[PDB]
């Protein structure tokens, strides 16, 4: 992940940083069987 | 129509590919694992 | 290093389905 | 990179994928990621050229089952063949 | 029967009826 450094909080080399607005997702997968429907151009238009 | 896409015990059940990347005495062991078991699902179709 | 760092989950709802092949179908259920 | 044939019944290898079909202008538009189309029954009825990026159509080419029509031997030695499901301008 | 009608590859060939 980016870490903003800025003249703003210069701090020390461990406080010179900024959060700003970050969030991320992590969900592990796993073998599964899956009906995948797709359309006439070929895009998945739906799973079950 | 499905049965022609499985192996029945041969390497592949693509008849140009057992074929093509094998030598000619041990390949006719393997087209004869699919004659046996491509003429069973043509002989159920039929009694069926 | 870092200091001054002042996990909670979500449900995945129908998310994460990738083209599984290279292969094109169309009106079909695979 | 062999150049391409249409309307001719030719063997074909493609990048890795081998039959043997008539390759015909395709209307179908496959995706960019997509490199072959399979129909239900998992048959390989289009594939995208890889040099010019062109969708182009497979269809099996003619088989049809000969049968003869005759007055009886009897009667004649003449006989009409029916050659079933061929448009009657790839029977010679 | 029009009524009825509406509602109603490989080394495989499906010959057509006699009586059309």
């Amino acid at each position: 992940l980016a870490l903003h450094r800025s003249y703003l909080t210069p701090g020390d080399s461990s406080s010179g940083w900024t959060a700003g607005a970050a969030a991320y997702y992590v969900g592990y997968l796993q073998p599964r069987t899956f009906l995948l429907k797709y359309n006439e151009n070929g895009t998945i238009t739906d799973a079950v | 129509v499905k049965q022609l896409s499985s192996n029945f015990g041969a390497i592949s059940s693509v008849l140009n590919d057992i074929l093509s990347r094998l030598d000619p005495p041990e390949a006719e062991v393997q087209i004869d694992r699919l004659i046996t078991g491509r003429l069973q699902s043509l002989q159920t179709y039929v009694t069926q | 290093n870092l200091t001054t760092r002042t996990p909670a989950y979500t449900n995945s709802f129908t998310r994460g389905v990738y083209y599984p092949d290279k292969v094109f179908r169309s009106s079909v259920l695979h | 990179s062999t150049n391409l044939v249409k309307n001719k019944c030719v063997n074909f290898n493609f990048n890795g994928l081998t039959g043997t079909g008539v390759l015909t202008e395709s209307n179908k538009k496959f995706l960019p990621f997509q490199q072959f189309g399979r129909d239900i029954a998992d048959t390989t009825d289009a594939v995208r050229d890889p040099q010019t990026l062109e969708i182009l159509d497979i269809t099996p080419c003619s088989f049809g089952g000969v049968s003869v029509i005759t007055p009886g031997t009897n009667t004649s030695n003449q006989v009409a063949v029916l050659y079933q499901d061929v448009n009657c301008t790839e029977v010679p | 029967e029009d009524l009825l009608f509406n509602k109603v590859f490989n080394g495989l060939t499906v010959l057509p009826p006699l009586l059309t």
